């Protein structure tokens, strides 16, 4: 039949400020049609990368629920997005699971994103006790402990801010330059599914 | 919980705060550069100040972690390039002396005039003028003028200056646990903790005269061929049997005796292999230059440049209003940012330096996976070693007609191989008892082996007897002749360059023999070679992560200094060498007989 109410969509990819990666934000999408092919044939999301699923028959594949992640990080750690992987991202910012059923997204953003004097509002967490199981979000500031002495919250010797800041300059190399990440993951409850693609005549 | 998980994560932070401080103080050194004016002084000012500043209290913290308990070999190497006092172990008071001391001595090197007298109106500077005085005239008295008076002025104001320096640094690397400023010199080529591959800072000196031992006959026989010419340039003044005068070398100092091409010239009827009146024919810009340098490595197999390259580089002079230092370098400013700071002219020299800085490029890039503390050469050498391969195989007849510069109608005879052999033995074969003679003396200076009443006895002693380059008159100890070099007078190693020549035709016979090259070594181009590129490869993604030596064996299957390669690709001019010294004397004698 005809098709109206799209999935919000726009307010996910074309926001105008992403959140960190420490504070990555997720959207949940319900009660919508989900039209993928927006976001295939655009040109600039460079990187899509579709684990568990085809990127052609995400259209007729319906859901119960889509979780839109959004997040920025530099050039070289976007292959840390993905099962399987390790590094700074993966352990202490944003884990995925193995048996991840979705797709990633990520663009160049350094038009957006990079300021001459140097931008400070994107930060990603460096040390962590423990590593982050997959779709856990941690904001919290306490300080570090990497010695034996208790820190007290004073960030001195062996003790320090985990969280440090991505300096993004618009003269930075490929792999140092913001890249805006958005993760899809899709998901299949007992509740009758609603985000499913349209449907041709 | 242990000391070395402690170290991993004060190293990580450290070097994503060293990351950005760096690129900070690299981008205001750069706007600096291309561009002289006074809000880019002191913004360069700044953030050197932050850097320096930065880097003594990460060093101060640095220190509360021993290195005995750290088995990573990698750790360890960025703790003891973090650990480093530097100038600091000194108390302030001497320490502000020492700066005050250096910068003073780079104030009268940079400001050092000299000029005729009863003709005061104005003055020559040494860098404009003296170095054209000295590269160009042929007349014995003008030189002779020029050499004294420079060497007089020059060594009466900095005597005293480098009287009090060689104490303070002395201090410096007794307080640094090093035996003296010559050991912490040879410091950089000390590995420690690596079986098989451990060198020593004691080793490198004999290993350095092994190397000049069998340096000096090809010398010795070259000597006796430019002191055959300049027999032909000077009639009556030069002994058949003495050394060369020393203000006849071409240079201010004698460190080059590529001036003395238009003298020394084998076959003067033979045309040159200059390609430049090809690039102005056919329009050659600087962008397209450096289009056909990266050519050049992807056909060896290495990345292409970056856009951040072609964007941010500026490789052409820009212009009247804005001022820009001239000097060719080449910027690794971090954090993937790769340029290169070249007032490029349509020269093939302009040409060869440009392959030379996309060489450095090529090399700061390969190791940017790396950590902050390592990216660096392996030692001083290896940098500069990897341009100059890349300056050796671009000069080649083979590249040039490769890219069109060359016609292809060209005929390569012995006779232009034996003059461009013999441009690039005054070039590079000229440098090396200058420089192991220079190193020498520093070393044994520091080490106090040399009285502090007797150094010029020694030093012209040591000229006559390694370089064979005998003084015009007799200097006291009122003269600092040492002292009129760039770099002895602003606190610079020199065996870098030593090392570099030799690693150079090193990587060049390994190279070579990687890319299958049938002929002898001086025709040969790494061109079109991915496997050659990939050994070279395998060394410049080390960095500083690994033992020069590993890094050496990397590429030649050596751990040392070998001198072999540089003596085979001088080959066929030390035989014609050979050949035309039958009826002079090959060698010298220390006595005054020439002057
Ligand atoms: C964002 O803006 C681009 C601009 O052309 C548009 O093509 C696209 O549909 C918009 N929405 C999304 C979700 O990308
Ligand atoms: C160089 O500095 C001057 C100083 O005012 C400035 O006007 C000019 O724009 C600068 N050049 C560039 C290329 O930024
Ligand atoms: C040393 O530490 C680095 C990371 O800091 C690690 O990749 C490497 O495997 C370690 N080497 C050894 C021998 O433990
Ligand atoms: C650096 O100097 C300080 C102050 O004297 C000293 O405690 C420290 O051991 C020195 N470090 C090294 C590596 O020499
Ligand atoms: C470098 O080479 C790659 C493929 O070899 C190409 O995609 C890229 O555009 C090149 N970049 C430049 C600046 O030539
Ligand atoms: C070049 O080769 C020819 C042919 O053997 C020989 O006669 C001539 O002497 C050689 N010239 C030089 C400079 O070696
Ligand atoms: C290297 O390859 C390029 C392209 O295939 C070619 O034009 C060039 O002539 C080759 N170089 C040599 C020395 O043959």
């Amino acid at each position: 039949p005809n098709i109206t109410n799209l999935c919000p969509f726009d307010e996910v990819f074309n926001a105008t400020r992403f959140a960190s990666v420490y504070a990555w934000n997720r959207k949940r999408i319900s009660n919508c049609v989900a039209d993928y092919s927006v976001l295939y044939n655009l040109a600039p999301f460079f990187t899509f990368k579709c684990y568990g699923v085809s990127p052609t028959k995400l259209n007729d594949l319906c859901f119960t629920n889509v979780y839109a992640d959004s997040f920025v990080i530099r050039g070289d750690e976007v292959r840390q997005i993905a099962p399987g992987q390790t590094g700074n991202i993966a352990d202490y910012n944003y884990k995925l699971p193995d048996d991840f059923t979705g797709c990633v997204i990520a663009w160049n953003s350094n038009k957006l994103d990079s300021k001459v004097s140097g931008n400070y509002n994107y930060l990603y967490r460096l040390f962590r006790k423990s590593n982050l199981k997959p779709f856990e979000r941690d904001i919290s500031t306490e300080i570090y402990q990497a010695g034996n002495k208790p820190c007290n919250g004073v960030a001195g010797f062996n003790c320090y801010f985990p969280l440090r800041s991505y300096s993004f300059r618009p003269t930075y190399g490929v792999g140092h330059q913001p890249y805006r990440v958005v993760v899809l993951s899709f998901e299949l409850l007992h509740a009758p599914a609603t985000v499913c693609g349209p449907k041709k005549s | 919980s242990t000391i070395e998980e402690q170290a991993k994560t004060f190293l990580d932070k450290f070097n994503h705060e060293a990351e950005d401080l760096f690129y900070q103080s690299s981008l205001a050194s750069w706007n600096y550069n291309t561009n002289i004016t006074e809000e880019n002084v002191q913004n360069m000012n700044n953030a050197g100040d932050k850097w320096s500043a930065f880097l003594k209290e990460q060093s101060t913290l640095a220190q509360m972690y021993p290195l005995q308990e750290i088995q990573n070999l990698t750790v360890k190497l960025q703790l003891q390039a973090l650990q480093q006092n530097g100038s600091s172990v000194l108390s302030e008071d001497k320490s502000k002396r020492l700066n005050t001391i250096l910068n003073t001595m780079s104030t009268i090197y940079s400001t050092g005039k000299v000029c005729n007298p009863d003709n005061p109106q104005e003055c020559l500077l040494l860098e404009p003028g003296l170095n054209e005085i000295m590269a160009n005239s042929l007349d014995y008295n003008e030189r002779l003028w020029a050499w004294e008076s420079w060497r007089s002025e020059v060594g009466k104001q900095l005597r005293p200056l480098y009287e009090e320096y060689v104490v303070l640094k002395n201090e410096m690397a007794r307080a640094n646990h090093y035996e003296d400023y010559g050991d912490y010199w040879r410091g950089d080529y000390e590995v420690n903790g690596v079986d098989g591959y451990d060198y020593s800072r004691g080793q490198l000196i004999e290993d350095v005269e092994h190397t000049f031992e069998e340096i000096k006959p090809l010398y010795e026989h070259l000597h006796a061929y430019v002191r055959a010419k300049l027999m032909n340039a000077y009639p009556s003044y030069i002994s058949p049997i003495g050394c060369l005068p020393a203000h006849l070398l071409g240079d201010m100092w004698g460190r080059f005796w590529t001036n003395l091409y238009s003298l020394t010239v084998p076959f003067g009827q033979k045309p040159n292999i200059d390609v430049t009146d090809a690039m102005v024919d056919q329009a050659w810009d600087a962008q397209r230059i450096f289009k056909e340098a990266e050519k050049f490595f992807v056909s060896v197999g290495l990345p292409n440049m970056t856009q951040g390259f072609w964007e941010n580089s500026m490789l052409t002079d820009p212009g009247n209003v804005q001022k820009a230092v001239c000097h060719p370098t080449a910027w690794d400013l971090g954090k993937g940012d790769f340029r290169i700071l070249m007032c490029t002219k349509v020269t093939m020299d302009d040409f060869l330096t440009a392959h030379h800085e996309m060489g450095h490029i090529q090399y700061d890039m390969a190791y940017a996976a790396q950590p902050f503390l390592l990216r660096n050469g392996a030692n001083e050498g290896f940098h500069e070693a990897v341009g100059e391969i890349m300056s050796l195989s671009a000069a080649t007849p083979k590249h040039l007609k490769s890219i069109g510069l060359l016609s292809p109608d060209f005929q390569e005879d012995n006779e232009t191989e034996i003059n461009f052999l013999l441009k690039q033995a005054l070039t590079i074969v000229g440098t090396l008892p200058f420089t192991y003679m220079l190193e020498k003396w520093r070393w044994m200076v520091f080490k106090g082996e040399i009285p502090k009443d007797q150094w010029m006895k020694k030093w012209w002693e040591m000229k006559r007897e390694i370089v064979g380059v005998v003084e015009p008159v007799p200097h006291d100890e009122t003269y600092c002749d040492p002292a009129s070099l760039f770099h002895v007078s602003n606190d610079y190693s020199f065996i870098r360059y030593y090392t570099r020549t030799l690693y150079q035709f090193q990587f060049q016979e390994a190279l070579c023999q990687a890319a299958k090259h049938e002929g002898p070594l001086h025709k040969c181009d790494i061109s079109n070679s991915t496997e050659a590129g990939q050994k070279l490869f395998n060394m410049l993604r080390l960095g500083k992560s690994e033992p020069w030596t590993l890094a050496l064996e990397n590429v030649v299957g050596a751990k040392n200094m070998n001198v072999r390669p540089l003596l085979n690709y001088f080959e066929p001019l030390f035989t014609w060498l050979k050949d035309q010294n039958k009826n002079s004397f090959v060698g010298w004698s220390t006595d005054w007989s020439p002057y």
